[PDB]
RNA sequence: ACGACCAGGGCUACACACGUGCUACAAUGGCGCAUACAAAGAGAAGCGACCUCGCGAGAGCAAGCGGACCUCAUAAAGUGCGUCGUAGUCCGGAUUGGAGUCUGCAACUCGACUCCAUGAAGUCGGAAUCGCUAGUAAUCGUGGAUCAGAAUGCCACGGUG
RNA sequence: CGGCACGUAGCGCAGCCUGGUAGCGCACCGUCAUGGGGUGUCGGGGGUCGGAGGUUCAAAUCCUCUCGUGCCGACCA
RNA sequence: UCCUCCUAAAGAGUAACGGAGGAGCACGAAGGUUGGCUAAUCCUGGUCGGACAUCAGGAGGUUAGUGCAAUGGCAUAAGCC
């Protein structure tokens, strides 16, 4: 409940004076995150799939839900059936430990990070980020080495500009390009 | 490749500097001397180093005096 | 730790596995060991509670990792911007050592085709 | 020559004229030809027409050409007994009606414009009549 | 949108019943309130109704919507239907699933011996 | 003047092909310690000990010797141990980057050497073809000349065999 | 002209039927012999599939628009 | 032979060696029910991830989706789980 508290404490206060309104439950809060690792292919991704799964399970304390193809497949082919990604939607619980594992076990643990990007925008101003190559964690899957290291990380905060999206995520510090 | 620790300043640039401590750019400096490594006062100039055929002006930067200035003129061309 | 750069290998001598620390190599290994006053007869497997400090400390004194891999590759474009020999030779793939491109240079041109 | 590049359909019917117009006004032009009478442009008529205009108005003014031909219209070939299949598209006709604006000049005096259009016309298949720009 | 989803889930029932022609039991849930009203045979007026907001209601309630608000509307279903003697209730679920308070006040009309 | 003289370039391109060599693909081994024995040549615009300093190449200081005297010279594989364990690695060293050294006035295309890093391809080579009958082959060094300064070349000498 | 079959590496057929890969023959080109060639041992490369894209994850194929080319018929009087 | 649309003149049904296309089935779920769910397209951002896999949001409002032709019809959704 680390980041959880922080919110209800002095995140809200800080942002308040930045960005005064007539309202204070308007405030932009992080909604559920997603951790997607899209395994891809289907030639052998039913064995490859299990590894990719267990790794999302390294982070989250729950297993993920594989996603079957949506609308169209290009030169990858293989139908509108076929599971081909793995993604999981994250609890508040799962959220605050991940936020102390984003910065406590994901920036002390790095290939290299001089930031990534100043800004990100999704139409209401959310910040989505690739790690590019995934960071170690408790796992025995560094031993084995995982087919696809990196995942994506969308925050799905409820906002209206990235001009507050950043500030929100700067409160405990996600540093980015500085 | 190396310059030792005796890089050639060159004398045929020396003359240029004395005709360039009262004038900035006024010409593309007809300088046949390649083995130079020029003083800052001459940096920011179009030093026209000779490349075995005709000269070519070189808009020197500080990182083109880490090394000879000859090197920053091709003396053959490939296609 | 596993420190800067993921993995430190084990099931082998301390000096060895230290050579696998992306910018540390043959000398540079035994040089940290000499520093940190510790043996190589022992493996890294054993990871001393002393050696654990000096891991990050001595690799922090050297240009290594992202830091080095930045600077070098920043400088391949540096010269390139100035019409240097060293410069353009990188975008033809060519050497800078006066090597045989009449015959050889099959690490610069890639192999025989 | 001129036809749908991606055809909606290959063949189409005779069609009928019911005459009149609604397309009666220059919108790029300032002078123009409207129709009197009804018929078809086989588009070799549009082509001949675009040509004759250009040679006259020169590189002054600009030309637009309302109606693009959209009804195929078949011709069943020679020396075969008729009614055995529908024919093949030998044409692209442009069903035209009275008061239907053909072409459109601009940029040149009222007189030049007439005596460029008078020159085009006759390579047109019906009687024409002049358009003035009109405030509306 | 919660109000939106609700609406489309309810317009099913409010078309199958409407054809048959019944005195229906509409149940509206709300996290803190209950509305529940007994609409006309054809649907044109409400004959009798209850909610949490009656004071007649409120007395045996700790707080509004606590499901002693559906045990007080087990009483109200029992009390209001059978004043007008009605027992022709057909449960109009209103896109709510038959769980919690939904489940209640409608099992308590089975305790009132209304016809289902 | 296709003469003549100089500065720069080009002789060491390159998208390729071929020939003659060198170094590996490994534990008959590699790296680390210490340790075992040589032969034949070279030299005052020379080789250069010593001692000092340099991680080093080497530089500074300078003895000695134009020489079976002294300097090059410490032979290296080898050996006894230390290890690594058959992994593209602790193998291998290409590439490049940076840092430096030396000969020169000056190493830009076209110098070698060292230092640290980077760390290549390659896990013994189809078709084919050649060398070599003994101190040879094989492999391992050593020395010379040309050398201001660039030897996997040539030329010579021995080790094991 | 119309019917109906097929153009597929330099060149000629498979694969199409029952959507996919695109193979194979010899030639081209390189290695290797041989003094050199030819030959050949032997290594690699070569097809918008005749043009075209609608169906569809997938079109040389199936279907439709279409080009010449080959083949069958323009006959009874 | 059968189905769809147009021709077919706004009832109907309808000719041609008229204009277009399908079918000669499939399924035990793709049926039934009950409960739930809501596209296409493009924009933006986000490891591998390519213009387009997957994730998120935005715009958009069925331009989709209907086991399989075309039309009519489908958000109460018949669709989709």
């Amino acid at each position: 409940a680390k980041l959880h508290d922080y919110y209800k404490d002095e995140v809200v206060k800080k942002l308040m004076t930045e960005f005064n309104y007539n309202s204070v439950m308007q405030v932009p809060r992080v909604e559920k995150i997603t951790l997607n690792m899209g395994v891809g292919e289907a030639i052998a991704d039913k064995k490859l799939l299990d590894n990719a799964a267990a790794d999302l399970a390294a982070i989250s304390g729950q297993k993920p839900l594989i996603t079957k193809a949506r609308k169209s497949v290009a030169g990858f082919k293989i139908r509108q059936g076929y599971p081909i990604g793995c993604k999981v939607t994250l609890r508040g619980e799962r959220m605050w430990e991940f936020f102390e594992r984003l910065i406590t076990i994901a920036v002390p643990r790095i290939r290299d990070f001089r930031g990534l990007s100043a800004k990100s925008f999704d139409g209401r101003g959310n910040y989505s980020m690739g790690v590019r190559e995934q960071i170690i964690f408790p796992e025995i899957d560094y031993d084995k080495v995982d087919r696809v290291r990196g995942l994506d990380i969308t925050i799905t905060t409820t906002a209206k500009s990235d001009e507050e999206g950043r500030a929100l995520l700067a409160a405990f510090d996600f540093p980015f390009r500085k | 490749r190396s310059l030792k620790k005796g890089p050639f300043i060159d004398l045929h640039l020396l003359k240029k500097v004395e005709k360039a401590v009262e004038s900035g750019d006024k010409k593309p400096l007809r300088t046949w001397s390649r083995r130079s490594t020029i003083f800052p006062n001459m940096i920011g100039l179009t030093i026209a180093v000779h490349n075995g055929r005709q000269h070519v002006p070189v808009f020197v930067t500080d990182e083109m005096v880490g090394h000879k200035l000859g090197e920053f003129a091709p003396t053959r061309t490939y296609r | 730790a596993r420190i800067a750069g993921i993995n430190i290998p084990d099931h082998k001598h301390a000096v060895i596995a230290l050579t696998s620390i992306y910018g540390v190599g043959k000398t540079r290994s035994k040089a940290i060991l000499a520093a940190a006053g510790i043996a190589e007869d022992v493996k890294i497997s054993e990871l001393s509670e002393g050696q654990i400090d000096t891991l990050r400390d001595e690799v922090a004194k050297f240009v290594v990792e992202g830091d080095l891999r930045r600077e070098i590759s920043m400088s391949i474009k540096r010269l390139m911007d100035l019409g240097c020999y060293r410069g353009l030779r990188h975008r033809r793939g060519l050497p800078v050592r006066g090597q045989r491109t009449k015959t050889n240079a099959r690490t610069r041109k890639g192999p025989r085709k | 020559m001129l036809q749908p590049k991606r055809t909606k359909f290959r063949k189409m019917h005779k069609g009928r004229n019911r005459g009149l117009a609604q397309g009666t006004d220059v919108s790029f032009g300032s002078f123009g030809l409207k129709a009197v009478g009804r018929g078809r442009l086989t588009a070799r008529q549009i082509e001949a027409a675009r040509r004759a205009m250009t040679r006259a108005v020169k590189r002054q003014g600009k030309i637009w050409i309302r109606v693009f031909p959209d009804k195929p219209i078949t011709e069943k070939p020679l020396a075969v007994r008729m009614g055995k299949g529908k024919g093949n598209v030998e044409y692209w006709v442009a069903l035209i009606q009275p008061g239907k604006v053909l072409y459109e000049m601009d940029g040149v005096p009222e007189e030049l414009a007439r005596e460029a259009f008078k020159l085009a016309a006759a390579k047109l298949p019906i009687k024409t009549t002049f358009v003035t720009k009109t405030v509306m | 949108d919660k109000k939106s989803a609700r609406i489309r889930r309810a317009t099913r029932a409010r078309r199958k019943l409407q054809e048959l022609g019944a005195t229906r039991l509409v149940v509206h849930r709300t996290p803190r309130h209950i509305y529940a009203q007994v609409i006309a045979p054809n649907g044109s007026e409400v004959l009798v109704a209850a909610s949490t907001v009656e004071k007649a209601i409120a007395e045996q309630l700790k707080y509004t919507g606590n499901k002693d608000a559906a045990a007080a509307v087990g009483k109200a279903v029992a009390e209001r239907a059978l004043e007008k003697g009605i027992k022709d209730v057909s449960f109009d679920r209103s896109g709510f699933q038959y769980h919690g308070r939904v489940q209640a006040l409608a099992d308590a009309a089975r305790e009132a011996g209304l016809q289902f």
